[PDB]
């Protein structure tokens, strides 16, 4: 159910911004306005509930609103509030329109309310615009069959369609074929929030065409190799029993003829530092665990294999999850491996490798006192099996290993000297050295996927689909989670582009100055996060080379030279432990505790060529690429340099393109259909930032219609204008909106629209 | 965009671009000019031979050094040094990078001012800021608290720092190096029955100093066990062909350091200096400083100066203490490798000195920068 | 909901969440700024350690406590002391809590009206009561008629409580505690043979204070017996790692509370203090306080200081009365343990200043409830 | 710490015949500044505070702030590294140790001594410190006699030159019964 974390961070997120409207005239009259409140004994009883629909009773105060509750229907009871009082729109059907931005008041509870509605008359999509925003039913609808492909897709006219995936999937290849430009549609949520039903949805609308209905393996040989990319990609957190710690992200290129021929699936930003360490309730990624209940006594026997508690790579407190399967998973791993035509030996080299990397994890350092150093890292007597197990089951020959974990070399002036490593030092070299092998483990399969799918000649242009998380706005953040947040305010700063883009075009096209349209910036969080040489990422790369350095001089060196802005901020609490960040959604802290643990990663080139001279063709096509350096590393192989570079290239591959977006939330926790729970969904929507998206909606002339839909809308507010057909259109609409009182400032005339801003629309609503 | 680090030693200068693990070049300080006309014509003539090849072609030079216990003594020659170093070697142009030069403790102010005075007129290098070479061996040696005691061809410094705070009150530098070791080498083979005297014969006498001499455990038991020459006997072939065979002087040519008054030198040994700076410092944080004696320097690639810096400290030290030196291999380069994880900051490069603060202020800037 | 019971201590500031039986914090009341300045880039600046890493980082730091004589000196540190206390120490806020602020009898006014002026313009705590220490450590006794003699780092209290009713007439303090012992206890090392100065070294005073002083039976007796040093002489190791060989200083280190004029002072010591507080009262109520002499401060954890008071009270008062001292285990504590017995009452919340309530008087309210 | 500056200056005195050159240096050109902080700041443009002085070798020094940098650590000791306290807090530290009733007769009497007393401006200097630190009401007057080097022995020849003092000698055999623990007894 929800926690009173979730209760608390919901209830943080809760914030007043219009004024509660009561009065029809000056006079102090009121007109039975039903309002919201988060005061109610039904919040107070029922968790599942955060903002209450109440009436405002007559003859009540200005400065103490006396209420009476009606949604829920409690008792008749009147009630006094302060002016806790947030306006609503009572005299709209939510199931009449799709897109929130034409809700006069666009509060949280009036968007709470409208997608509360919406999802319990079971329309679950909303077109925020240009977002999209999908609710998860935990069932069918039905309207996502076949028939429903012909109708949303076959359709001349789309904008009379409803709110839905087909819609926007329909613009995106509508904007493909009309326009050699790349289109990309962005799957964001939460795990759990039925992305993967989403995406299908999408596999299904481009495997469809007019001529080409299923002329398709693509989303066969995908669809069929799921379970790869979720055996080893997904890993269970706080959120979710199968939450998704990457970016699954596909390229499809489209048949004018027919549907999808040609793709690839490339995943971006796989987190390595859960190989290593995890938290309590967090699993490690999933094939360790099902590997090591899902083998058979050949495989266990050959491998060398323990129990699941007997890994320290592995927290041994969360291997039993009731959700997940972990043995017969592990069935759909080996035939989804069959799937992208593995053989069996292939696949047995692949699990020797995770065995050997979960055997690897168990060897133990230790410091010995008599070298010509303080202390030398040395591998410890009875893990030296261990140790010749690991390289053996990775097909490596161990004694060079070994000298490339305790000994380096370089030369200097023609002097090959061989330095001694730290016990530290060398435990980061065994760790990077576990998550390089598994990190280009999984972009080995993820090659072997695409090996039967790509277009040889590589992607011209293509169609772009990528399943992405959403702001992990909760409290006991890391490294991790900062790189999540990171990732969104690179996602955030491409929205803020392209709304930009299409609303100063749409200005452009109707002779109206863009000027008046404001880019809201967020260049202060991006340079506070990311700006080589004054960011929070170049710092702990300086906190992984100062050589005494420790998490508390971290917080604290970025506490002494990021004052200046005031998006970094130091924590009250634990100022040294804790950094709150304000992010364009708002202030997320920070905890402190093993950064340097987390971001070390030295890949020395010295190993990666030991590791290309393996005799197993398979761990040579491991590592392919990657010259030898022979120098520092320590400026590009930490795992904030790299996340730079994969984050680089990954919004280098989404800014080439023209994206569309989708907002995926799922309402419960319970996996239940039509259960609706205002906490959860609440952080849903700020996590994935709907509610600054509506502000950028709600942002310069947020209410335009067009003037056929003015003056049939506002038909009655001037019927004398709207049914005169002599008089020019625009002189019929500025006529209505020059007879309910608006000024000039407020309204542009275009040449197909009306021009209106919220305080323009609000003026005109009365 | 990366930042060049040059080692101004004694001895070598040893630059390279920074973000490495070695420098790309190590070549001597030595300008040497031709004490002999040329009589072949078809030659070239270059009146200053700079760097290696003035060592490769030492029979034909006056060889002079122009750092004396590091401190610049010939500025054109060291503005030669600077020159073969950025164009003719590093191949790197000064305008590119900013450079990152190093300077001994308590070096004079008049190479600090002249020495950015060359680097912002004559090179126009954008920024440039100038370390102590004892605090970047403590960079390079993984830690932020101990004593480094740095000895190169000039200087021998001890510098103590508990917890990234530096000691100024405690920093002790010593005349004693590889050159005087050299030196006091030809006294002891005038000795045996061999005279080096010209500056190519102090070379090899650098060379039997590296491969023959190491640092006895005891020394008067080497003595007394040494005058039954059994095994302390060596020999060494020269480029002339000929056989050195060395006594006594494989572990008296670096007692000189321990026992400076075999040099005549009323100074303390590196044992007495180093624990002399370590009584310098506060009570508290001596346990921090008798644990972590950082070697560093070229003059402590001997054999056994760890045991020996340990058996006399511990001599010294009181007894419920243990003494661990922290001997590195490359502890030559300890000082060029901190360079490098210096200049490859994101702090240290709001801690440059650029071209127009020295055209505001002058050379004194750099007094406020250090 | 629960109180914050925060003890400012002059040596030691020992604060925690009421409803407990110890605190969580006990930490020194220290700010120490680094006389030294900064060298390894790639470190923490923080321009002043307060608490517990400020006394773990000694060597290199001027350590300077706020607090002279149950006073503050300076409220800069104070209320960075304060801060380090909610902040960084109890992670609690000021805002969630009422805090429970404590103060020596006989205070300045001007250390409750600036207390109580930081806590709610600083701090924004809803609601603060101070009080005294010693009818704190009364609260904690389990009595409610005793005498209190208090002894911290600033302070010595003797205040008489005769069945809830305090005595003001009757409460002396004195100005002998453990920093004037520690002072005293450099003076007498200056007298054997060792040197401490700095303030780092007044606190390894302080270690050698706490494990080695002890107060005599009688000392004439022992300086008498200890002209003859048999077992009189101890050792003790320093973070240097060398001997301290203590004499006399292990019991004239605690006996300037007794006899105050070695020191200097002229004032009277515990025993007369305490006796002539008893002599202050009325002449009913001294038999139900000569049965309880309550010791509290950490300045009354030496060796028989109940049979050394016992034997001088007894000296003192009439013979057919008894003197019944209580030295009870946790005598540190006895202060901040009586503040969680008084936070966690039911009437002592009809007692709080609240926000408000502050914000119409201002600090003189403070002076209405106390 | 003359030694250590005029390492910074430019010269190496390592050995103790070298501290015995730099102690005539230090008696013959340091002096006490009145305002360190005016004279360091007038100081940047050298004028008049650089001096010249001859070795036993004939060489030249010159001196620039080291004239009234050397003896500033008896004023500021954190130039020195100690955490003590300088000449006239330690003067005026000792006067707050003393009861509230004599200190206008100690404030009144600031007895210099000692070879270390005997710079430029230690009076003026001295005075200006403790008169920032006293009560502004009392007079400061220090007494810097001359013969301030000596003004131990000379009294050690005005007590040695008393009849009564002839009382408090320790005789031979007073030391033969007690042994060095009577010096104990008569000090
Ligand atoms: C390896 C070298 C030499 C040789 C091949 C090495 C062999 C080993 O020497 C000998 O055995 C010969 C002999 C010698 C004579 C008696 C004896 O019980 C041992 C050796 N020594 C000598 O004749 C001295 C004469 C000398 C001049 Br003039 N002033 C000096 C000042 C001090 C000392 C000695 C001298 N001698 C050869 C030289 O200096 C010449 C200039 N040395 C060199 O530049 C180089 C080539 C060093
Ligand atoms: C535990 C300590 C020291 C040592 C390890 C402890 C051992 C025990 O001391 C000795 O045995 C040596 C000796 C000493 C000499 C003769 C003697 O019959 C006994 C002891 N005492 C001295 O040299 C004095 C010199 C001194 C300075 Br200047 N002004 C002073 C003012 C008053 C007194 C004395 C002095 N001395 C060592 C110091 O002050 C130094 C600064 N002390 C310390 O900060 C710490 C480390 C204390
Ligand atoms: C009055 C004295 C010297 C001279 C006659 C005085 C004149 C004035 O000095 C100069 O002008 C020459 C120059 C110098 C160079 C550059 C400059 O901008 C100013 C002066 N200084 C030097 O070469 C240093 C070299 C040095 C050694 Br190695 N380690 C050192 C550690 C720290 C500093 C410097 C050094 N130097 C001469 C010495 O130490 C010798 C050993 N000094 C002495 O024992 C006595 C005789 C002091
Ligand atoms: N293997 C060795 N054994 C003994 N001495 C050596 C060895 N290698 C170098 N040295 C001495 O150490 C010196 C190194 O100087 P250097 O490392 O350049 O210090 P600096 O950089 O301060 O000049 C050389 O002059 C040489 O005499
Ligand atoms: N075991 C001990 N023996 C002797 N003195 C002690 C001991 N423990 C603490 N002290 C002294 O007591 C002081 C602590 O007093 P404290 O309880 O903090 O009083 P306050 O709380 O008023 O500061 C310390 O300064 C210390 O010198
Ligand atoms: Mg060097
Ligand atoms: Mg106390």
């Amino acid at each position: 159910a929800v926690t009173n974390e979730e209760i608390k961070t919901a209830s943080k997120i809760v914030r007043r911004v219009s004024n509660v409207e009561a009065f029809d005239k000056s006079g102090s009259v009121f007109k039975g306005y039903q309002i919201w409140t988060d005061i109610s004994p039904t919040i107070e009883n029922d968790p599942n509930i955060m903002f209450v629909k109440c009436v405002v009773q007559q003859g009540s105060k200005k400065e103490k609103l006396t209420v009476v509750q009606i949604d829920p229907p409690g008792t008749g009871t009147p009630y006094d509030i302060d002016p806790h009082a947030w306006n609503c729109n009572s005299q709209v059907d939510p199931m009449s329109f799709g897109d929130i931005g034409l809700l006069n008041h666009t509060n949280i509870p009036c968007v709470l309310d409208f997608l509360k509605h919406r999802y319990l008359k079971n329309q679950i999509y909303t077109t925020a615009v240009p977002l999209i925003v999908a609710i998860n039913p935990y069932k069918d609808l039905g309207n996502t069959t076949n028939e429903w492909i012909r109708r949303y897709r076959d359709t001349a006219d789309h904008t009379k369609l409803p709110p839905h995936v087909f819609t926007c999937a329909r613009e995106a290849l509508s904007n493909l074929h009309g326009v050699n430009k790349s289109q990309t549609i962005i799957v964001s949520g939460e795990s759990g929030a039925g992305k993967t039903e989403a995406t299908k949805q999408i596999m299904r609308y481009f495997a469809s065409s007019k001529s080409g209905n299923m002329d398709l393996r693509i989303q066969t040989a995908i669809m069929a190799a799921n379970p790869v990319l979720e055996a080893f990609g997904n890993a269970k957190t706080i959120r979710n029993n199968n939450s998704s710690r990457f970016g699954r992200f596909m390229q499809l290129v489209i048949s004018h003829e027919g549907g999808i021929r040609y793709g690839s699936v490339v995943a971006f930003l796989l987190e390595k530092s859960r190989i290593i360490t995890q938290d309590d309730n967090e699993r490690s990624y999933h094939i360790f665990y099902q590997f090591l209940k899902g083998a058979n006594s050949t495989m266990k026997s050959k491998f060398g294999l323990k129990g699941v508690t007997e890994y320290k790579l592995l927290n041994p407190n969360s291997t039993e999850v009731s959700g997940v399967d972990d043995v017969k998973d592990f069935e759909e791993v080996i035939e989804s491996l069959k799937n992208m035509e593995l053989s069996e030996s292939d696949i047995e080299v692949i699990f020797s490798i995770v065995a050997g990397i979960l055997t690897l994890g168990n060897v133990r350092l230790i410091e010995k006192q008599e070298a010509g150093l303080s202390d030398a890292a040395a591998i410890m007597d009875e893990d030296m099996g261990v140790f010749n197990k690991a390289c053996e089951l990775m097909y490596l020959d161990p004694e060079l290993i070994k000298r490339e974990i305790l000994i380096k070399v370089t030369v200097a002036g023609g002097d090959k000297i061989e330095g001694r490593w730290n016990k530290n030092d060398a435990e980061v070299l065994k760790s990077s050295l576990c998550k390089a092998m598994y990190e280009k483990l999984f972009l080995w399969i993820i090659r072997h996927l695409n090996s039967r799918i790509e277009p040889e000649g590589g992607f011209k242009t293509f169609m772009g689909m990528l399943d992405i998380f959403g702001f992990e706005v909760f409290k006991n953040n890391s490294l991790e989670q900062l790189f999540i947040n990171i990732t969104n305010e690179m996602l955030q700063k491409n929205f803020v582009d392209i709304v930009f883009e299409r609303e100063s075009k749409l200005y452009k096209d109707e002779g109206i100055s863009t000027a008046e349209l404001k880019y809201t910036s967020n260049k202060e969080v991006i340079n506070v996060l990311c700006e080589k040489g004054k960011s929070v990422l170049s710092y702990l790369e300086d906190q992984c080379l100062a050589p005494g350095g420790t998490d508390e001089k971290f917080v604290s060196s970025c506490a002494t030279n990021l004052k200046e802005n005031n998006k970094f901020t130091p924590a009250k609490v634990a100022s040294n432990k804790n950094f709150i960040i304000q992010h364009t959604i708002g202030p997320i802290q920070y905890c402190a505790e093993s950064f340097l643990l987390k971001n070390k990663d030295v890949l020395r080139g010295d190993l990666v060529e030991v590791i290309k001279d393996s005799p197993n063709p398979i761990v040579q096509q491991l590592f392919e690429g990657q010259v030898i350096e022979k120098g520092k590393i320590a400026k590009g192989s930490l795992i904030g340099s790299q996340f730079l570079n994969q984050l680089t290239s990954l919004m280098n591959l989404i800014n080439s393109t023209e994206p569309h977006f989708i907002r995926c939330i799922k309402p419960n926790e319970n996996k239940k259909p039509l259960e609706w729970c205002e906490p959860k969904i609440l952080i849903q929507l700020h996590a994935l930032s709907i509610l600054e998206a509506l502000v950028l909606r709600q942002l310069g002339y947020s209410y335009r219609r067009t003037f056929e839909e003015f003056l049939y809308q506002y038909k009655f507010v001037d019927i004398a204008a709207a049914e005169d057909s002599s008089v020019e259109n625009q002189n019929k609409c500025v006529n209505i909106l020059k007879l309910s009182g608006l000024s000039e400032s407020m309204y542009k005339i275009g040449k197909s629209m009306v021009f209106l801003k919220q305080e323009g629309a609000k003026i005109l609503t009365k | 965009v990366q930042a060049l680090v040059v080692d101004n030693g004694s001895g070598n200068v040893k630059a390279g671009v920074a973000g490495d693990d070695a420098p790309r070049s190590v070549f001597p300080s030595i300008v040497g000019r031709p004490k002999n006309p040329g009589i072949m014509v078809g030659m070239e003539e270059k009146d200053a031979f700079v760097g290696d090849e003035a060592q490769t072609k030492r029979g034909i030079l006056t060889l002079k050094y122009p750092i004396e216990h590091g401190i610049v003594t010939n500025w054109d020659d060291m503005e030669k040094i600077w020159h073969h170093t950025f164009y003719n070697e590093l191949r790197a142009a000064p305008e590119e990078h900013p450079v990152l030069l190093t300077e001994a403790p308590l070096n004079p102010k008049g190479n600090r001012e002249r020495m950015t005075q060359i680097m912002f007129e004559s090179f126009n290098v954008p920024a440039m800021y100038v370390a102590i070479q004892a605090v970047l061996s403590l960079y390079s040696s993984g830690r932020t608290t101990g004593i480094v005691l740095d000895s190169g061809d000039g200087v021998s410094h001890t510098v103590p720092i508990y917890e990234g705070y530096a000691l100024p009150h405690a920093i002790m530098r010593l005349d004693l190096a590889g050159r005087d070791l050299t030196e006091y080498l030809m006294k002891i083979l005038h000795e045996r029955g061999y005279g080096f005297s010209t500056s190519a014969e102090k070379e090899i006498v650098r060379d039997i100093k590296e491969k023959l001499c190491y640092i006895a455990l005891n020394f008067d038991e080497e003595m007394k066990t040494s005058e039954q020459s059994s095994d302390i006997e060596k020999s060494y072939e020269l480029p002339d062909g000929n056989i050195i065979t060395v006594g006594n002087e494989r572990f008296r040519c670096p007692e000189a350091l321990f026992q400076p008054s075999f040099l005549g030198k009323e100074a303390a040994g590196i044992h007495t200096t180093t624990f002399n700076s370590i009584k310098k410092c506060d009570v508290d944080i001596r346990k921090d400083l008798y644990g972590n004696i950082v070697l560093s320097g070229g003059t402590t690639m001997y054999e056994g100066i760890g045991e020996r810096l340990t058996r006399d400290i511990t001599t010294l030290a009181p007894s419920t203490m243990k003494i661990k030196v922290v001997a590195p291999p490359e502890r030559k380069y300890s000082v060029w490798i901190g360079g490098s994880i210096l200049s490859s900051l994101s702090t240290f490069q709001q801690m440059w000195i650029t071209k127009e603060e020295y055209d505001e202020s002058g050379p004194s800037i750099v007094h406020r920068k250090c």
